[PDB]
């Protein structure tokens, strides 16, 4: 089925931006059908720093109907953005192209003004 | 080592 | 300082709904000023599920400006709720009491209809 | 573990 083999950890989740999210699964030590998710995002959304380079995720997958939500934070050896998103949303494998549908929130600082911001992304596995 | 922008929107 | 004793240690935090997180920091091995969240959420909502014990929470903070989010999975020994919620906020430290701003989402099922549901929560440090 | 149609409906 096709919610297996996202488990195999070998796949691309493209968003409408191009962003990538490459998934990695391993079975959560206590939560009953639960996987800890780790991995790493490729970010190209329009007129946002940190592009084009890989930036760790980590969170936590619910395989009974496919439910995940996953953070990261926009740090790493290419660029700083000093700030976090964090996803949540669900697998769609209903159609012939699967979908994972997320709202996001976006936290950040502008001057001193701390913020957060939310958006909605679809990724398809490639 | 990486580049500082103040924000994710902003450089 | 209030950042660093937010990472030395547990630190809890009650929300406007009686629920309460516990954070633990760990230094990510690949990203600097960041940290792997460890710790546990207890839901007191009124009129929700899954209620009074503790799920594991996972995600990531950045300690320059601190700056977290963090999830739940709301499947333990207790109770499966069948769904997840993701936080994402600020820490603010200005005030003589710490509080935590974050908004959040919920994705669940209703049926067989997918949604996902959006909130506020602010924590207030228990100390 | 009681299972619950969702986190929002028992």
């Amino acid at each position: 089925s096709p919610d297996m083999k996202l488990l195999a950890g070998a796949s691309n989740w493209v968003n409408q931006s191009g962003s990538v999210a490459q998934f990695v699964f391993t079975p959560s030590p206590t939560q009953p059908q639960t996987y800890e998710v780790s991995g790493n995002y490729i970010n190209n959304a329009q007129g946002t720093g940190c592009k084009g380079t890989p930036y760790p995720l980590s969170g936590a997958y619910y395989s009974g109907n496919q439910i995940i939500s996953f953070s990261v934070v926009w740090s790493n050896a290419s660029a700083n953005c000093q700030s976090a998103t964090g996803w949540t949303g669900y697998f769609d494998f209903s159609g012939s192209q699967a979908v994972l549908k997320t709202d996001w929130n976006l936290a950040f600082y502008s001057g001193s003004t701390p913020a957060i911001q939310q958006g909605q992304d679809d990724f398809m596995q490639s | 080592v990486a580049t500082v922008s103040e924000s994710f929107l902003t450089e």
